[PDB]
């Protein structure tokens, strides 16, 4: 990929301060006039399955374009550097959202919000795009408007154990249960389901402005979660109410294939105060 | 406090040689060899000829966090036992956190299991009285719980003694780092692993199945076949599952002593309000035996991997 190769004119786009940093690469805003958001990656692998199975997903997320989902606008691999370049989000992360002391959250507010990132997640599951990485910090809120970043972006497979304790909380049990040593996060179930399942820990820290499962070890949440009981408890353990808690308790189902679509869900928010 | 001379002695030794060495920064030491990582490198400081132990840990993070990990670590400085590694100080340095202890001639137990192979129940005596008696003292001086008690953090050296390391002190450093590890292995109580409010109920749990591991040399879950027995690739969650739902491990009946069998099967209770607390522990009969048993520690210990 050279960018020449997008439908997003491109002669020239400068690198800016980096904005923090993750397990995937270091992401630069930056200029395109627009600013962009640009991922820094690279792949240790350098075996051309890797490279091929990355153009056909770049070659995919080409063809994405909704209000909720992130622009997906270039990517160039020159390799073993690529770079991915994604329009940029004024606003706040709705992680550091909820948990603000100012912000207002209520029960139409957070089924608006709701709704927005269903809309974004149904359009990328209708295109076959499975997010894999949905949670708070990868859905931005600016204003009115709801935007989902970072989609698909875990199909990628460039350069003990250590797993955060915010991203255990997102994960649905069909995957912390496969998680081991010297395995690749790439071989991980994630599907639709898990994608709905995380959709329930974002919505729970909608009513709760907080993690479903308080900053325990990695081996207590691993178990929690796989176990299905750590979300059995924490749904009894506080409520805030039935229709409110309906929705996160099919949300979190554990068995993957009793968890509802992403078009059903926009139903069922619709049917609250 | 039941406080030996002997002990006294080579405590007071060691807080005035505390003084000689003073504070230290990054220049003043130089690498030796390979300690290990899970990293710690033996290393000579130059102001003071003494060789120490420091071990490093590699965090970027916002710097007003790294403050308040670094003052709450100095408390190790009122944390002195015969039972708990030398301390000797904490500073942030290149965005890696440093920590100078006492060099251990030995090493930990789990480098001592592999190469010993198997540990007798004899010499097994001395370390749970050391561990109980650390473990007491950490809880009664200062209010605080290990947390992470396995075979890798008890350290032994050629002068006989016996202590600890690696125990959580910092509860910030808890939450912002130790938290996110998972190993292949897990020596977590399953009071912890379900998430309840833990107390030191659960190091107890470790140390007992850390006394298997060493009793056997294998990690007892899950527990070995019986043929297998004889002659002494697994994904996490199905560790985490049995140490929950499957029957805590147990001393084979054949090889030791009732007291022993009986010390781990009280410690690897899966509730912990019947599990042995220190209290009860202390006055168990396998831990009156070997108090008042006589081993020559140091002979063993350097026989046993050839030091001096
Ligand atoms: N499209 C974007 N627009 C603006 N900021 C972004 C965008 N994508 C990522 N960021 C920010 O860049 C930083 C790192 O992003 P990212 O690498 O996705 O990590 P994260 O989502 O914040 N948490 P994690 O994925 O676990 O590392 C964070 O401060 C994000 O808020
Ligand atoms: N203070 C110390 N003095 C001497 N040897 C030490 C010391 N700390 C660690 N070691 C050695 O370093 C190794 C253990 O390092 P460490 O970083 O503590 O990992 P671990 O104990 O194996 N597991 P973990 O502590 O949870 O990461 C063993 O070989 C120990 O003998
Ligand atoms: C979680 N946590 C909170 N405080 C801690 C602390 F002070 C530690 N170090 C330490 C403490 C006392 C003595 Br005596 C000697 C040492 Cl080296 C460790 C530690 O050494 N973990 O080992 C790495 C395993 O990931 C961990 C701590």
């Amino acid at each position: 990929v050279y960018l020449q190769e997008w439908d997003i004119p491109f002669e020239q786009v400068e690198l800016g301060e980096p904005i923090g940093q993750g397990r995937w690469g270091r992401v630069h805003r930056g200029r395109w006039h627009g600013e962009v958001a640009i991922r820094l990656l690279e792949m240790d692998g350098h075996n051309q399955d890797h490279l091929k199975l990355f153009k056909k997903e770049v070659m995919n997320y080409r063809q994405t374009r909704h209000e909720n989902v992130v622009l997906f606008m270039g990517a160039c691999m020159n390799p073993p550097h690529l770079a991915i370049i994604t329009s940029f989000c004024k606003g706040r992360t709705l992680h550091s959202f909820v948990r603000d002391p100012k912000t207002s959250l209520d029960i139409n507010k957070t089924r608006q919000i709701a709704q927005e990132i269903i809309k974004g997640m149904g359009y990328l599951h209708a295109k076959g795009i499975v997010h894999k990485d949905l949670k708070s910090k990868n859905v931005f809120y600016d204003n009115g408007k709801v935007v989902i970043t970072d989609f698909g972006l875990f199909g990628i497979s460039g350069v003990q154990l250590k797993l955060s304790h915010d991203w255990l909380c997102y994960l649905a049990p069909e995957i912390v249960r496969e998680m081991t040593p010297g395995k690749d996060e790439d071989q991980l179930p994630f599907s639709k389901a898990a994608d709905v399942y995380a959709f329930g820990t974002v919505w729970y820290e909608l009513q709760a402005r907080d993690w479903p499962l308080k900053n325990q070890a990695a081996e207590a949440s691993i178990w929690q979660i796989g176990s299905g009981e750590g979300m059995k408890r924490v749904l009894t353990s506080v409520s805030l109410g039935k229709e409110v808690s309906e929705i996160l308790s099919a949300c979190w189902a554990f068995d993957l294939q009793e968890r509802p679509s992403f078009s059903l869900l926009m139903d069922m928010l619709e049917k609250l105060p | 406090l039941e406080l030996d001379e002997q002990q006294r002695k080579r405590l007071e030794a060691f807080l005035t040689q505390k003084q000689k060495v003073g504070e230290l920064k990054d220049d003043d030491f130089e690498k030796i060899s390979e300690l290990g990582a899970g990293v710690v490198f033996k290393v000579s400081h130059k102001p003071s000829g003494l060789v120490m132990a420091r071990k490093l840990i590699h965090l970027e993070i916002k710097p007003a966090i790294r403050n308040q990990i670094i003052r709450e670590l100095q408390v190790l400085h009122e944390c002195n036992s015969p039972y708990i590694v030398g301390f000797y100080g904490a500073f942030y340095s290149d965005g890696e956190i440093s920590i100078c202890m006492e060099h251990m001639d030995g090493g930990s137990l789990d480098q001592v299991l592999k190469k010993a192979g198997r540990i007798p129940e004899q010499i097994l005596g001395k370390v749970s009285i050391a561990v109980i008696k650390g473990l007491t003292y950490l809880r009664e001086k200062h209010k605080i719980m290990h947390r992470d008690v396995k075979p890798s953090n008890i350290l032994v050296n050629s002068r006989g003694e016996i202590k600890l390391c690696d125990f959580g002190v910092s509860g910030q450093l808890i939450d912002s780092m130790a938290n996110s590890f998972v190993g292949t292995r897990s020596y977590m109580s399953p009071e912890r692993l379900q998430g309840t409010h833990y107390s030191v109920q659960s190091d107890i749990w470790s140390m007992g199945l850390s006394l298997v591991e060493m009793a056997v040399g294998r990690y007892p879950i899950p527990p070995p076949d019986a043929k297998e027995l004889e002659l002494m690739p697994m994904a996490i969650f199905e560790l985490l599952d049995y140490i929950v739902n499957e029957p805590p491990p147990k001393l084979p009946s054949a090889v030791f002593s009732l007291e022993f069998q009986d010390f781990v099967n009280k410690c690897l209770i899966k509730n912990p309000a019947e599990r042995a607390d220190l209290k009860q522990l202390m006055v168990h009969a396998f831990i009156k035996r070997s108090d008042a048993e006589e081993v020559d520690f140091a002979g063993w210990l350097c026989s046993t991997i050839g030091l001096n």
